[PDB]
């Protein structure tokens, strides 16, 4: 393969998380570089991450544009130092990734317990509503504000001094339990979409304690 | 045009009629008031030059309204490299016999820089074709001109559809679903591109494998090749003949 | 940790891990159970991704499991938030942001064009008409 200008991206690769969406490729950088587009389904394709080195592209602020589109990327190899060099065409070679629509396929990530408070046989266990990567005026919302209704936690919770593992789930960000009174409990919790299909759970929340 | 709407009048103003011995003919792109941009194909089987004839500004084929432009065809070029009967290099370039009159209803489209061509307006997804062809596969041709709006693919994902059929002078455009393309009749009608309020000459309606056929595109001519051409082909001095064939590149 | 005499007492999450770094059997002399340590030593044991400071440009960190997310100002984007949103002026970038040609320069800014039939305006990327009926513009609409 002495004789070849470019070679073809592949294992185009997703990664997202709470919407900080970065697509990753193959091969590192071997007499070539890369240019990234992006488009809707139906839209028009926007060229990012120009004649890069890099072997991934952020793509976070295309997508936050709205997160339920499905969106396409492609990634062009150019020949390294000569990168107007694409054949007679004008068309470099290219692979194209999978679609990704953000809003059904983003990760939620590691969920964080805010607080816990007890009065008696009760207590409150409130879950952090954290930023995600999507925009609003001049303001990130909140995964609570991205996916409203659609969005649950679940609360894994134990006494100390018994085996078994107890379950709550909330449509906010808040539970209330009962507890018995004289026993340390811990709690972990986990973001989830019912109605997806795939990633439909965070991991594990770092679990607190009495 | 297979799934198309009708353009409304004067919306696609360098639409060009072409009619031999007053039957339709092809279309054409005017992109100055002396010069219309088609398909070589559309040539290659007359033999009455003499009763070539351009229609600006026309819409409705039965019924002159007063806005249509006609002008004998002075002289037909075509690329060197053009072979009758073959796909490869399908673009003419039509000098008329006086020029027509810019009017609301008759405006050129923009040729376009070829890097601009080649780097941006590669990449609007959608452009308009239109034309008064067949509005399906071997059908009836159309009355008033029909417009529709196709998406554009870089040939390696038209490959599988032509395997080794799409060459570097054409580019593929439509949908393999088949609801919607350009058809026998459309040839040297405008591929047609926006890109920030103005409208530029992409592609010229060339072939296919039938109309609207699942699997497959419209096959257009990639006029970004030809830029160049064009340009000096408008810049020199007339040459006698009808029909001339100029050295491409 | 530990300090010679302190495993004499109890064990608490609070002094013990939080107050002080814990080993995975302190924290395990204090939940007993092996599934309950591991679940609390998946995080605990992490580490912050963060404390490297990996956000350029007065982005912000936060902190993941094994991983990290960066939020960016409004001009920077990246995994890192290194790149300038505004700092990537070519022609192949929206058309250098120009409305109709672009050339790139050696040595200097890009230079925005217009079509014959059009000149360019003072903020040096529109065009306007110099003509009655220029090319690529459909009258009967702007009327
Ligand atoms: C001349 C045009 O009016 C017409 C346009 C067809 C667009 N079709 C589409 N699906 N978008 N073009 C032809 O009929 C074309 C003629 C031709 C073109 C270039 C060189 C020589 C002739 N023929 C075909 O499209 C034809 C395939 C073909 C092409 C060239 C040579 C042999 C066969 N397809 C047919 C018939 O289905
Ligand atoms: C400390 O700062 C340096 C930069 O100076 C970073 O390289 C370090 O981050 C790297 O190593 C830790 C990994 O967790 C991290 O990769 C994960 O998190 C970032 C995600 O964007 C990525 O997908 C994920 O693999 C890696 O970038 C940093 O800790
Ligand atoms: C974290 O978020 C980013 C966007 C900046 O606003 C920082 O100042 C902040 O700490
Ligand atoms: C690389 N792939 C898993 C996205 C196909
Ligand atoms: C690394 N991340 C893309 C998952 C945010
Ligand atoms: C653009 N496309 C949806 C027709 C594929
Ligand atoms: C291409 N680069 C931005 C990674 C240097
Ligand atoms: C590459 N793919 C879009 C066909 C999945
Ligand atoms: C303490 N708080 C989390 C309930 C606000
Ligand atoms: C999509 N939704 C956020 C409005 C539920
Ligand atoms: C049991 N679980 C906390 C790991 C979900
Ligand atoms: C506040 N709530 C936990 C009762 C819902
Ligand atoms: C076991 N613990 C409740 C004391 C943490
Ligand atoms: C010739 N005519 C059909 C326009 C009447
Ligand atoms: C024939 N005519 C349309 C030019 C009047
Ligand atoms: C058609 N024309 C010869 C009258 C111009
Ligand atoms: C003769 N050809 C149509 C096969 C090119
Ligand atoms: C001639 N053809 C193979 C393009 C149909
Ligand atoms: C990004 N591209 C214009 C070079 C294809
Ligand atoms: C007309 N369009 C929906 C194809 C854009
Ligand atoms: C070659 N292709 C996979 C991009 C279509
Ligand atoms: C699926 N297919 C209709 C494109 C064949
Ligand atoms: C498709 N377009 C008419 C919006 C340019
Ligand atoms: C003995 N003790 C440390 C377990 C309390
Ligand atoms: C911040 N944290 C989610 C990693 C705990
Ligand atoms: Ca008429
Ligand atoms: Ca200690
Ligand atoms: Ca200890
Ligand atoms: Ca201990
Ligand atoms: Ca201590
Ligand atoms: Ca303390
Ligand atoms: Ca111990
Ligand atoms: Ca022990
Ligand atoms: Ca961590």
């Amino acid at each position: 393969s002495g004789t070849t200008n470019t070679v073809a991206a592949y294992n185009l690769t997703w990664k997202s998380t709470n919407f900080k969406t970065i697509l990753e490729w193959e091969p590192k950088p071997v007499n070539q570089v890369y240019t990234v587009q992006i488009s809707t389904k139906s839209g028009d394709w926007k060229s990012k991450c120009f004649y890069t080195t890099d072997t991934e592209c952020d793509l976070t602020d295309e997508i936050v544009k709205d997160v339920k589109q499905t969106y396409l990327a492609r990634v062009f190899s150019y020949p390294a130092g000569n990168v107007e060099s694409t054949g007679s065409a004008g068309e470099p070679l290219y692979e194209n990734s999978p679609e990704f629509t953000p809003y059904l396929e983003t990760n939620l990530g590691q969920p964080t317990i805010q607080s816990f408070e007890q009065v008696g046989t009760k207590v409150n266990v409130t879950v952090e509503d954290e930023r995600t990567l999507v925009r609003r005026n001049n303001t990130f919302l909140s995964l609570r504000d991205v996916f409203g209704k659609d969005l649950i936690y679940t609360l894994y919770y134990w006494k100390s001094s018994s085996s078994g593992k107890k379950t709550a789930k909330t449509n906010t960000n808040e539970f209330l339990i009962d507890v018995d009174k004289g026993e340390n409990y811990c709690f972990s919790v986990q973001a989830v979409i019912p109605s997806r299909t795939v990633n439909r759970k965070s991991t594990d929340s770092p679990v607190e304690c009495m | 045009i297979v799934g198309g709407k009708v353009c409304p009048k004067g919306e696609c103003p360098w639409q060009v009629l072409l009619l031999v011995n007053g039957a339709q003919l092809c279309g054409g792109t005017l992109i100055n008031t002396i010069w219309v941009v088609s398909a070589a194909h559309c040539f290659d089987k007359i033999k009455n030059w003499r009763n070539l004839i351009a229609v600006l500004g026309e819409h409705d084929l039965s019924e002159h309204d007063g806005d249509e432009q006609s002008r004998r065809v002075a002289q037909v070029i075509i690329p060197s490299t053009y072979v009758p009967g073959t796909t490869n290099h399908d673009i003419a370039l039509l000098r008329l016999h006086q020029p027509v009159v810019l009017t609301d209803h008759v405006v050129p489209l923009c040729l376009p820089e070829r890097t601009f061509s080649e780097r941006t307006l590669a990449f609007v997804r959608f452009s308009l074709v239109s034309g008064w062809g067949q509005l399906l596969d071997r059908g009836a041709t159309a009355l008033e001109l029909m417009v529709l709006n196709v998406p554009r693919l870089m040939t390696q994902d038209c490959e599988a559809s032509f395997p080794g059929k799409i060459t570097e002078y054409m580019f593929c455009a439509g949908y393999s679903d088949g609801s919607k393309d350009s058809c026998k009749g459309d040839s040297g009608g405008p591929h047609a591109t926006h890109y920030r309020g103005t409208w530029y000459l992409t592609g010229i309606v060339s072939w296919g494998q039938g109309c609207a056929t699942v699997g497959h595109f419209g096959v257009y001519t990639r006029v970004s090749q030809y830029i160049e051409w064009l340009q000096k082909l408008m810049r020199s001095e007339p040459r006698p003949g009808v029909l001339l064939r100029a050295p491409f590149p | 940790a530990n300090a010679f005499l302190e495993e004499l007492r109890p064990g608490s999450l609070e002094r013990e891990c939080k107050e002080e770094q814990c080993s995975f059997e302190e924290a395990r002399e204090i939940f007993k159970d092996a599934e309950r340590t591991k679940l609390f030593w998946i995080s605990y044991s992490d580490g912050d991704q963060c404390a490297s400071s990996p956000c350029q440009n007065g982005g912000s960190c936060k902190d993941q499991l094994q991983s990290y997310i960066c939020f960016c100002l409004p001009a920077f984007e990246g995994r890192n938030c290194e790149t300038h949103k505004d700092d990537q002026l070519i022609c192949v970038n929206e058309n250098g942001g120009c409305e109709q040609y672009c050339s790139d320069h050696t040595g200097t800014k890009r230079s925005c064009r217009c079509h014959e039939g059009y000149s360019l305006l003072a903020d040096g990327v529109s065009c306007t008409p110099t003509v009655e009926y220029p090319c690529g513009k459909i009258p009967i609409l702007e009327k």
